[PDB]
């Protein structure tokens, strides 16, 4: 999954 | 509200305990009685409630991910019927994620966005507005998706613009609401090359601003252009 | 019972769902439903009732220290007041946790233990006796404490007498057993001795067991008998 | 802390 903040 | 009779300062108090415990429930809890006392929250408030909420949900996130792989798994031919435990208890854990991505939107719409008037507090609101969108986007099926999905990107790009006009382009919170909306583009709305254009525009104009910082904001930026990056070698 | 229009089957395979996808208090509350069915379980049941409440005390008993040594920190000399908080939420964790263990231990003397009449079934139950006595025994500061302490300390002796008689030096129940039970010495019964005499002799009749074993026996027996030395090595 | 199972 990608990066998420 | 079970937190209507504790003081401001000691909910606040309390979230940071429970952030050292990792008791994230309980720090969500605690973070809703905060804003429900109606008074704006600090930067530092902004993020306990975000940290409190996102470490919630993607548990939530996580454990649907897990049965909904299990559920689809069952409905592949050849598979044996084993009745109706897989979707029930994937329904159990999506209705649990809706209810707290429905109580994220009803804090922020009742009341912090309204009263919102700085850059740093009404991007990073809006921002967290696309995101419980877009978790509810994640599980959505029915009537509503196309307009849950369009909540998501109506609130993103709100922030959006006004965090070009109000924000240096190496400004964490723009960084991270462009990182977020550019995972929107490529997961949720089937766009990935908006979502590869964003990611790449965003991480080239923060280089040429980084220049502008001190040691500690450089520090606050890269971390974030890293991500964006990681997303891009990810995707291409 | 919020469980009790739930098939026992139905549960149990909701609490193995829970298990893959990290939702340990999910699974506490479907194997509580599957116990209160009244019938006896069968040793992978009991298996996941027993992984079910220790992640959940687990959890609780690792946040509780945190906020603990917080607290402890907090009534130093020199430290600065910062008013009844920390004790609140410490104590707020701690009747939560005492809560879960005043449940396991529930579900056991209504009815589990009275009806388990083969070793591996009442060994492992008064396991868990001893072993959520001694979570209350960590807390425990009133007129009450001592009480609590025997508590465990007989329920992990009736299961060692019943596990010698009974069962080979190496069944992992046997040896898991031993292994709590040197943990109740060091840590709680104040008694280093004890739990290192206790782990050694288990160790070494182990040991020597185990050349009856399969393959399959043999690690199983061998991961317990690696945690009995972890801790000789710990506490020598 | 020690290790119990
Ligand atoms: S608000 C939590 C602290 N901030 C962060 O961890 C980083 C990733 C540096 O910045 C953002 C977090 C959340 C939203 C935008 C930026
Ligand atoms: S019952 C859970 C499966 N068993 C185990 O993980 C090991 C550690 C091998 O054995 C025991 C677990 C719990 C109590 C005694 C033994
Ligand atoms: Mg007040
Ligand atoms: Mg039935």
């Amino acid at each position: 999954f990608p990066a998420t903040v | 509200g079970a937190m209507g009779s504790m003081e401001r300062a000691s909910l606040i108090q309390k979230a940071k305990l429970a952030e050292q415990a990792e008791r994230y429930e309980d720090m969500a809890a605690f973070m809703k009685g905060a804003v429900e006392k109606g008074e704006e929250l600090s930067n530092e408030e902004r993020c306990l409630l975000s940290v409190a909420y996102k470490n919630v949900v993607g548990g939530q996130r996580a454990a649907w991910r897990v049965l909904s792989s299990i559920e689809q798994k069952s409905n592949e031919e050849g598979s044996e019927e084993k009745g109706p435990e897989v979707r029930e208890y994937r329904e159990k854990v999506e209705t649990e994620l809706q209810g707290v991505c429905d109580t994220v939107l009803g804090l922020l719409d009742s009341h912090l966005i309204k009263e919102a008037g700085d850059a740093e507090s009404r991007v990073f609101y809006l921002k967290m507005k696309g995101d419980y969108y877009r978790y509810l986007a994640e599980v959505a099926t029915g009537d509503d998706k196309k307009r849950i999905i369009d909540s998501a990107r109506s609130a993103y790009q709100e922030a959006m613009d006004i965090s070009k006009k109000e924000m240096p382009p190496t400004n964490p919170i723009r960084l991270g609401l462009a990182l977020n909306f550019s995972v929107f583009h490529y997961e949720i709305a089937n766009s990935p090359e908006e979502a590869i254009s964003l990611a790449k525009t965003t991480f080239d104009e923060a280089m040429a601003d980084l220049h502008t910082l001190s040691e500690d904001s450089y520090k606050d930026s890269t971390l974030i252009m890293q991500l964006l990056r990681d997303n891009l070698t990810l995707w291409t």
